[PDB]
């Protein structure tokens, strides 16, 4: 019997608020003021009436079935909310609104069918039924720009609908500016007369004054003000569009920007070609490829939990395969997960050499690398995924057959996007668990042992 | 050469266009022309030297640009004018019969067709509307080039009070989250207030940053030699240590009615006067002001040396109201004598002797300074 | 008499002295040029010629008040002041705008103004009231276009005045670009005779002429005018509009390229779905209410003295009520507050579960927290507001014989948003009280000795040399 | 099933691009300013019913190059049809590609030889003609002539639309049967299809620059003709002025910056009193950084490089001037690498004393191009030029036993002109050393050799090692 402030239901009822009100902002003026489309069309006006009010009153129920968060739950009781809408500044601009103004119908008769004019206040929830579906369009600007223009429509109406009826009081004919005359075959037909008023407004809003010219007092008033008002409409439409396109072309300005920057050094000192080339291409793949930014300012907006959260579910299930982490807890195995760097290669790059120091376990994803001797091209094993490639000269033991050398000789074949994991940071997450260290010691050298396990003979050690 | 050279190039292209179709005007008074007749970028080089060196940044600018204006009018004139002469017959053939009207004529005609506005014209042949055309379009690039300008200085104008605004009612709603009484929200506001004004910027240190070095240590010793190169504490030593010493420094300000040496807590600092007025209290009673130091002058020093403020500072002490003193800190000075440990050793024999005297004896001002400043002497002497 | 330059009394006396500043700026130009306006009432051209002397002069009341602030120290003088003002600047003006002027008049007559211009030089009290002013408003968006409007109908005023000046100036109908004729109903009257003027002003200032050509020299100055200024005028209001409104929406274009960075991020990695509508709902909670910010960057530039006032107002009843801290010197709960932490946090999230070996402080606050055993059934005590559990952890406690477990599994609920507080921070935070460290540390120990089960007792100190 | 494909980079590419975009720039154009009239179609068809059908066979063509273009898997662009195809018919642009090449130019049996408005598909074909000059400013030398030579073609094609559409609607209430209308035709001197168009032209670009030198309306139809192209004039003049707005503010960027950090150092420097001469020196250095364009700095410029590219890049720059230091010649490069990774750039300016004097002097400085020169206390002769690769504080860095009371060098240097050399660091050199732990004693013997051999007074006291 309840229902959230913000589910689709909510939504859809929203929307369906919104026919009326705009119905009734247009229509009551022209329909009171030409008198000719009443008169005549009144068996089409009982039942928009009759809708209108009830729509008003079924909404006036909304307001006591939907709830509010208490710090962490909904709302569900009635009384609350009963006593929320009560206390609701519009409500008592619901009841003003709601209020049955036709005891005077038959007093008046149908002299005036526009006191009806209390039923124009609920407007607000169209605004917000506005300012509800822009969070959510495929692409919004478009949306906006109609808004605009139904705005700019309904202005123009107002004002066709004034000068017609500051015409109708003067009386028809007395000069060579009014609205001409009725009596003639065709200024009679209530089709000729709407549309050459929308034609008048429209060119007296416009920039030149070329009409037929003022005589009387009122209408050189009447001139100046709806210049002063053109004038306005017109800077704030160019200031909005403005807007809009300057906020498109947003990236590609700095992106410049940042290119520019480069070449401006690169010239001062006098670097060689080969690489400006390079360099080029890069910018050109990357901008291409819709890879712009880069990562790790992208990432750190989420709180703690949810970032975990996102990096175990795209790395915990290729560290739970390599070789020495047969028997680990969870806690460490997360603790290490939240400390892989990317980096990025490409095509015909030394990604290591010979006999160098061992600091990095690397984990190819989507890859693919291959070991070639310096001499010609040799190739000995290519790797697809999840290569280990390192392992032990991490995990420092004592008697290393070569401490820290690492002659593998790989070399990247192209575009291959690989993380990484240091050394330090392996130290500092064990420093919490004193325990696994021993084992997997352990377990590394049973490993060695399958296979020469050293240069030399086990420095045992005896200490105690 | 810049004044005569825009002199002879606005001459030269404003007095030939009515001298070569224009009928009655080039034979008619031929002295200019007669007598004158004999890739740049210095003038946009020297306009921006003029608004560099004059306070005006805009004015050049501006007459270049409605320069650039006229003289399109001008020149659109005198190409309807040879496109009529070419064909034969057409622009303003009524010219109105006299040159002090048919200038004027002329260029309002060319005002007229500023656009595509037309009026009297009418289709004759070919290419009318393609030249109308035209003639719009380069109107409409002048109009708008000027607005953009426009923008562009209003913009540039306006700059850092958007961004004020935005600091003080960001951080007014941020601790209005939490509905905290009036008499912070009071103080917070005068306090904004009061930095904002008469200072404009609200941290210098974000510009030290950006601005390069080598510069920064000329500023400070021009700055704040005097106070501190004085003092017999630190008298006579290595001067190329104490520049550190400067460069870590901060600036801070207090209000009326400051508590900054609340009686019975341990403090960690010596504070700094530049300008302002501070009184030393004897407690909420009756003011016991035995002094107010006035400027250039120090404050609780010793407090810096191996222990802060003895876990209890001297005396109470607050303050009428702005005051603006600076601050320094202690991990500053160890970490500077560790960098530089030719003075750590005689600094250290002072303290060893103060906490060494200040059990046994009382020591008021007989054997403060030539035990312990003497220790400065043979101390970084053996570096 | 002293005043202060910020006061609300202050701006009730800049808007009495505004307001009668624009009579001399408007009135004077109709009661010189359109004549026989005056005739019809010189029963208030003096009338109120003398109260804006009045109120013209009664403001050097302030110029001798209103002291200047001196070295941090309050306005305090009663004398200084006076001479102040007279060697600096703004006095000279004061005076020369305050010709006794009924002197040469008499020459001419109690009938016009048009000797009133030197009264044309006071003009600061207007533009400092309007730039003091909106520093207090709440909505000052409509401000800056009202003002401009305001300043383009007074522009339009003086032109108008003008050619109807240059019209009286040459004969009445010598052509048909001047006013038309007189000696005839409605086109020697008064109302038409300005009303007439003020729309051809318009149309002439607008560049479009719907004009005769120039009947001799010097009448063609008014469309050189005309075009001059109206292009000025134009691109003026054009651009502060144009700016005005691009300045208002920067928040909405900031959160959505967050969004979009985001998203491209995780439609990339092959996320499956569930996480995406988890994250989506989060961002959605975020936007939907006023928690779109992140408090740390907020009170980033405040002075080195405060926060600690707002801060003992919010977290110090829950944390006065705890078990370990209670017995402390109030300089301990001092640096401690200033180094808290927030965590925001949604519903339905396993904050601990039974084996972990973590170190925080956690404290709810206006939420709501339940601890299951093993399946997320049987659920115990319910844990309200000032309320948390364990919490021992945080300091190395001797023959603790049990920690590092957190044998709890506690689900949150619904938004619960606790708070959190590191270890080493603690630890730097008890470098000055040294001695309070022994009786918490033996406080723990008596309190697990009983509260807590068997106690190991053996801890003994290790490898000495 | 290997078949050949094209680099969706490369030239070719480009020059198809420029291939495909004609016909559908003729069609549309041409098909709408053939239905208006009436005397160019059945008048000149000998012409166009060839040129059409080379326009279909080239769509058809385009059907081709799509299917033959790769998209890379893992740094390898997948190189075989079979699944090239398989994406290609599952995604969206293939609806498009099925409706806009049904031949339906047999309609023609129902509709005779006058109705060439049945091609309403032809364009459909436009995200091509787009994305070529989407795509080709991000190539060219320069823009910022491009985007405003897109502007006005879009215009004149609207411009093209809207005389069409006058004339379809004149020609439906009879020529001259009103004066807004176009005018009788069968009279001379009017109706040869070079009236017919110009007339119609003009009158376009009149009413949408909204002016109005025309006839006014009589009949109530146009009521509504008229208002419509009102308010779509407006929308182009908002729509250009905003865009050259944006343009003009982007160009310039640079100049608002320098002048606002001008502003703040004048503000800063006129708030505590300093002596003018230090005003002159900052100023006649900010003209020097502002005039060669030396504002950014070298410490953020390559921050947003990859690694791998800023090793390169370094190592290029710098290590021959190292290799060339006169201590440093059999040293493993696996080290020097690390080594050259860390240098700070410093620069000076006219009158400053480096040194001067007797002080601790540890680090290293290398000079790049300018001048310096060794004083005396006082301000006579130079001593000796340190020209262009000269260098000092070579022995400083380390601490070798023995030594002649080290880090207290008390020789007097002094900059003239302007500067700008590099530095280096003791500690820096220390913990890049740490980890090739045979060079070490190779350095210390070197230097000892040096300095016994420089004829000084190294003390040469036995070192102890008496406890291993």
């Amino acid at each position: 019997v309840v229902i959230d402030p913000s589910g689709n239901t909510y939504y859809n009822w929203l929307f369906c608020i919104t026919l009326p009100v705009m119905y009734n902002w247009t229509m009551i003026i022209a329909r009171a003021c030409f008198d000719e489309l009443q008169s005549d069309y009144l068996e089409y006006w009982l039942a928009f009436d009759y809708l209108s009010d009830v729509v008003y009153l079924l909404d006036m129920f909304v307001r006591t079935r939907t709830g509010y968060l208490e710090q962490g739950l909904l709302v569900k009781e009635e009384r609350k909310l009963i006593d929320k809408y009560k206390s609701t500044f519009q409500f008592k601009l619901d009841v003003l609104s709601v209020i049955p103004t036709d005891l005077l119908y038959i007093k008046f008769g149908w002299n005036y069918p526009e006191i009806r004019l209390n039923r124009l206040l609920r407007i607000s929830r169209m605004f917000e039924f506005f300012q509800r579906t822009e969070t959510r369009t495929n692409y919004p600007n478009i949306f906006r720009i109609s808004n605009l223009v139904m705005y700019i429509i309904i202005i123009i109406h107002w004002n066709a609908c004034v000068y017609f009826s500051i015409s109708k009081a003067i009386g028809f004919g007395n000069d060579t500016w009014v609205y001409p005359d009725v009596n003639d075959p065709d200024f009679g037909r209530l089709a000729r007369k709407y549309v050459y008023s929308l034609y008048w407004s429209t060119l007296t809003l416009t920039t030149i004054g070329e009409t037929p010219p003022p005589v009387r007092d009122s209408e050189y008033f009447f001139v100046v003000a709806d210049f002063l008002i053109g004038v306005l409409i017109f800077a704030t439409i160019v200031g909005n569009i403005g807007s809009m396109i300057s906020n498109m072309n947003a990236a590609r300005a700095e992106f410049q920007a940042r290119i520019d920057a480069i070449k401006q050094y690169m010239h001062f000192r006098n670097v060689s070609k080969d690489m400006e080339k390079r360099v080029i291409k890069w910018f050109d793949y990357l901008w291409t490829n819709k890879k712009t930014v880069d990562e790790r300012e992208v990432l750190k907006y989420l709180p703690d939990k949810l970032r975990a959260e996102i990096a175990i579910n795209v790395h915990l299930d290729t560290l739970k395969k390599v070789r020495i982490f047969a028997d680990c807890e969870a806690g460490l195995l997360v603790e290490l997960v939240l400390k892989l760097q990317p980096q990025v290669y490409s095509p015909g790059d030394y990604i290591c050499k010979k006999g160098d120091i061992g600091r990095e376990m690397y984990i190819i994803k989507e890859g693919k690398l291959a070991v070639v001797a310096d001499d010609g091209i040799t190739q000995f094993v290519v790797l697809s995924d999840g290569s280990y490639f390192g392992e032990i000269s991490i995990l420092n033991i004592k008697g290393s057959k070569a401490g820290n050398r690492r002659t593998a000789n790989i070399k990247s074949i192209g575009y291959s996007d690989l993380f990484c994991l240091s050394k330090d940071d392996l130290m500092e997450a064990l420093t919490e668990y004193p325990d696994a260290k021993g084992m997997l010691e352990e377990k590394g050298k049973q490993i060695l042992m399958k296979d020469g396990l050293l240069d030399i003979n086990i420095a045992n050690a005896g200490s105690d | 050469w810049l004044f005569f050279v825009v002199l002879a190039w606005n001459w030269n292209c404003w007095l030939i266009p009515v001298r070569w179709a224009f009928p009655y005007q080039t034979p008619d008074n031929i002295h200019l022309w007669l007598l004158m007749d004999y890739k740049y970028m210095a003038f946009f080089e020297f306009n921006n030297r003029l608004e560099s060196i004059l306070s005006k940044a805009y004015v050049y600018r501006v007459i270049r640009t409605t320069a650039y204006l006229l003289y399109s009018l001008h020149l659109n004139s005198c190409l309807y004018y040879w496109a009529s002469a070419y064909e034969g017959l057409g622009s303003t053939h009524w010219v109105y019969d006299g040159v002090g009207n048919s200038y004027i004529r002329c260029y309002y005609w060319a005002v007229k067709t500023l656009i595509t506005i037309g009026g009297l014209p009418d289709p004759r042949t070919l290419f009318e509307i393609v030249f109308q055309g035209l003639n719009y379009f380069t109107g409409v690039f002048a109009f708008s080039v000027m607005i953009g300008q426009m923008r562009d200085v209003v913009g540039a104008a306006t700059a850092g009070q958007t961004y004020y605004r935005s600091c003080m009612d960001s951080t007014v709603k941020y601790m209005n989250f939490y509905k905290i009484p009036r008499s912070v929200q009071n103080r917070v506001k005068t306090w904004y207030e009061y930095t904002w004004h008469s200072q404009g910027m609200l941290d210098e240190s974000e510009l030290m940053v950006q601005l390069p070095d080598k510069m920064r240590l000329d500023l400070a010793i021009d700055v704040n030699y005097s106070i501190v190169s004085k003092v017999a504490l630190f008298q006579g030593c290595d001067r190329q240590m104490i520049f550190d010493m400067l460069k870590r420094l901060r600036s801070v300000v207090y209000l009326p009615n400051d508590y900054v040496c609340k009686k019975g807590e341990i403090g960690r600092e010596m504070y700094i006067i530049q300008a302002g007025q501070v009184q030393v209290l004897g407690g909420p009673d009756g003011k016991s002001v035995l002094v107010t130091l006035k400027a250039g002058s120090v404050f609780g020093e010793i407090s810096l040396l191996a222990v802060g403020g003895g876990n209890r500072r001297t005396a109470n002490v607050v303050a009428h109201g702005f005051t603006n003193l600076f601050i320094l800190d202690k991990k500053d000075l160890n970490e500077i004598l560790v960098h530089y440990p030719e003075s750590q050793k005689l600094l250290r024999k002072k303290a060893r002797r103060m906490l060494r005297n200040n059990n046994k004896p009382k020591e008021k001002s007989v054997l403060i300074l030539p035990p312990r400043a003497g220790t400065p002497k043979l101390f970084n002497a053996a570096l």
